[PDB]
């Protein structure tokens, strides 16, 4: 439609974030989720935000037929209740921040 | 060109007419591509697309021969132009053509030709099976001095397709004949047809059929051939629009089959100034006429279905051909009366009506007592 | 009006200018005793009593 | 155990190049029709019946116009019922016949021209 | 749920509800200072 992926679902991208808002999130004291080609069927029942260094993921909404494209450098948010599906054609590493309510 | 032929008598009746080109049996020249193919094997399946034809194959037309037979079953004289082989198949032809009453004497025989057969040679140009013609069928092979000079001075009505000009020789032919029948005063009818090469590119048949399109003073064209030569896409896309929220009118609601009337405004490139008469057919259930005072349509019908296993729509369009020469050649008040051309016009639909309900199209020709028959049970008294 | 076509079955449905848009609609002529099968604004399907 | 009621084959465009590409023996008789078309019912009987008539003494196909339409144009194809009696010599030339020829015209031409 | 599941991206009418009712063209048809003007006031 017009209107892209993001704004319809609530996605939060920073792509190529800067150092200062990297370590004041404190991302190099996350843990390393890795991957290659595989395929998670997930639903996001809580706030996480990803930072991708290496690899890349395509994010398909359930029953979209059309992806968001996140790059490597890039921060994202992914929203509470999104159920997506994440698909990874390459070898794949992230950092992660679980959020509850409030907190960030 | 210099002077005149024979001897001048005042001729019998009805005004003869005379037919050009090829005399074959069958042999519909109308083909496109149809999306509704039946089984490639069971050809008893295919009666079903006699019932629901394509559109391009809804009257088909044929030969000029079937044009002639046609119009001396409906009480007409004619006349056949052309050239046969000296073979068996040749005579047989003229057999038929005599046997039907038709005047052969502009028959031209040939003893070195094989009847309806062509030398073709095989190539693969560009990695594609192809063919060039050799020698051309003695049909297509009649000459300017083959011609007879008596019959194109005593037929009122010269009548032509489009598959002549598929053939160099049959052109130039075909010209020399058109201008000595215009210098004795006779009419020029094109039946297009449109043969499988015409039907490639608008532009290219538009170029080929200018001089015979504009030496002609009454032509008929289907509804396909029409649209074709003026814009396929655009009454396309006509015909396929729905309006989005209410219709215009109480009629658009019902959606009915479309019989959409072309402006003489839109029939404005393909109109000169010694055409007569233009007959737009949408097989029988539509004659759309255009003259240069008037327009208008004149509202017909079909039934193949009430005899599902003799239908075939075979020779329809000759039918319809032979019964607007037949009246045209004897009322002339046709090109100046709008509603003696309608009453007239309604004699050619029940013509092509007839000719649907028989396997083979010289088989099923009408008479002139079966056509005026039906013409008389379809329609109210008012419109006969 | 004299010099205007006569109106068509149907419920008026959209008011313009200098024109309306009418849903149609049959009317059932029933004698006093009939019996209505279906509440108001019902759905009827082809065929149903 | 249950013999074919049809013995004329239907062939591709790019099977009948193969075919009249490769070595051939007996003549081959290609047939244009199309399953719109009423003349195509009878010469499909007539072809029937001409194929039991040359067992193995000729090759009789068909080629469907709505299958194989630009091929059949490029073929000089200008109406229905056509058919094309190829010789098995390359260097003879093949003939075209338009209409619903008899059977025995398909014999002659078969036997004096093939 | 999205987690149990055991493709590849890089790989006319208008409704009439109360029950539906499609309403279209095939039943709806149609029988038929300065200057002042239409505008906003603040």
């Amino acid at each position: 439609m017009q209107t892209p992926l993001e704004e319809l679902y609530n996605v939060k991208v920073e792509r190529k974030v800067s150092q200062r808002r990297l370590e004041e999130l404190g991302v190099s004291r996350w843990s390393v989720w890795k991957t290659g080609k595989c395929k998670l069927p997930w639903d996001w029942q809580v706030d996480q935000l990803v930072y991708i260094e290496e690899g890349e993921v395509r994010v398909v909404p359930e029953g979209s037929k059309r992806f968001m494209q996140f790059l490597a450098g890039d921060l994202v948010r992914y929203p509470k209740w999104l159920e997506a599906d994440l698909f990874f054609n390459a070898p794949y590493s992230e950092r992660y921040c679980f959020k509850a309510y409030a907190d960030d | 060109v210099d002077y005149d032929d024979g001897i001048d008598f005042p001729y019998d009746d009805p005004p003869l007419v005379c037919c050009f080109g090829a005399v074959q049996k069958e042999f519909v020249p109308v083909v496109r591509v149809h999306d509704n193919p039946m089984h490639p094997d069971i050809y008893s399946q295919w009666k079903m697309l006699q019932w629901d034809p394509p559109e391009f194959g809804r009257a088909p037309g044929g030969p000029p021969s079937n044009v002639a037979i046609s119009h001396v079953r409906l009480g007409g004289r004619a006349a056949f132009m052309g050239k046969v082989g000296g073979d068996d198949y040749g005579e047989e032809l003229v057999l038929m053509m005599n046997k039907e009453r038709v005047q052969t004497r502009g028959v031209k025989f040939d003893e070195g030709a094989s009847t309806a057969c062509t030398r073709v040679k095989i190539k693969f140009e560009d990695g594609k099976m192809k063919a060039e013609t050799v020698k051309e069928p003695p049909e297509d092979s009649l000459l300017a001095s083959e011609l007879n000079l008596a019959v194109l001075k005593e037929a009122r009505i010269f009548h032509f397709n489009s598959e002549v000009l598929t053939s160099p020789t049959m052109e130039s032919t075909l010209f020399k004949a058109i201008q000595w029948s215009k210098k004795f005063g006779g009419l020029i009818f094109f039946d297009l047809n449109l043969p499988l090469p015409l039907w490639r590119s608008r532009n290219e048949t538009r170029k080929l059929i200018k001089k015979s399109w504009d030496e002609a003073n009454i032509i008929e064209v289907s509804q396909q051939e029409l649209e074709f030569l003026l814009d396929e896409e655009y009454y396309e896309r006509r015909r396929n629009y729905t309006p989005q929220y209410f219709a215009e009118d109480f009629e658009q609601t019902k959606n009915r089959r479309d019989y959409y009337h072309y402006t003489p405004e839109e029939i404005k490139p393909l109109w000169h100034d010694d055409l007569k008469l233009l007959v737009v057919t949408d097989g029988t259930l539509r004659l759309h006429y255009y003259t240069p005072k008037f327009d208008g349509v004149v509202v017909g019908t079909e039934d193949v279905l009430i005899t599902p296993f003799t239908c075939d729509r075979t020779g329809s369009g000759d039918a319809v051909v032979a019964g607007i020469m037949r009246k045209l050649t004897t009322c002339p008040e046709m090109f100046e009366d709008q509603d003696v051309l309608e009453r007239q016009l309604r004699f050619a639909v029940a013509a092509g009506i007839i000719s649907q309900w028989t396997i083979g199209a010289v088989r099923g020709f009408p008479t002139e007592s079966a056509t005026q028959n039906l013409k008389e049970q379809v329609y109210v008294p008012s419109m006969w | 009006a004299k010099k205007e076509p006569y109106l068509k079955s149907g419920q008026v449905l959209i008011v313009q200018r200098d024109s309306v848009v009418i849903r149609s609609a049959k009317p059932y002529l029933a004698t006093p005793g009939a019996k209505v099968h279906g509440h108001y604004r019902e759905i009827l399907y082809e065929g149903d009593t | 155990f249950v013999r074919e009621d049809y013995l004329v084959r239907k062939l591709s465009a790019q099977e009948l190049q193969d075919l009249v590409k490769g070595e051939r023996k007996v003549p081959l008789i290609v047939d244009f029709y199309a399953t719109w078309c009423g003349p195509c019912i009878l010469m499909a009987q007539e072809l029937e019946m001409l194929a039991v008539e040359y067992e193995s003494n000729a090759m009789i196909v068909k080629v469907d116009t709505d299958d194989e339409y630009e091929f059949a144009r490029d073929m000089q194809v200008r109406g229905l019922p056509t058919l094309f009696f190829i010789s098995p010599d390359p260097s003879k030339d093949a003939i075209r016949t338009e209409g619903l020829i008899p059977l025995q015209m398909m014999r002659d031409i078969i036997d004096n021209d093939m | 749920r999205k987690r149990n599941n055991p493709m590849n991206p890089f790989y006319h009418g208008t409704i009439r509800m109360f029950s539906l009712l499609i309403l279209s063209s095939s039943n709806c048809f149609r029988i038929g200072t300065i200057k002042n003007s239409s505008g906003p006031l603040g």
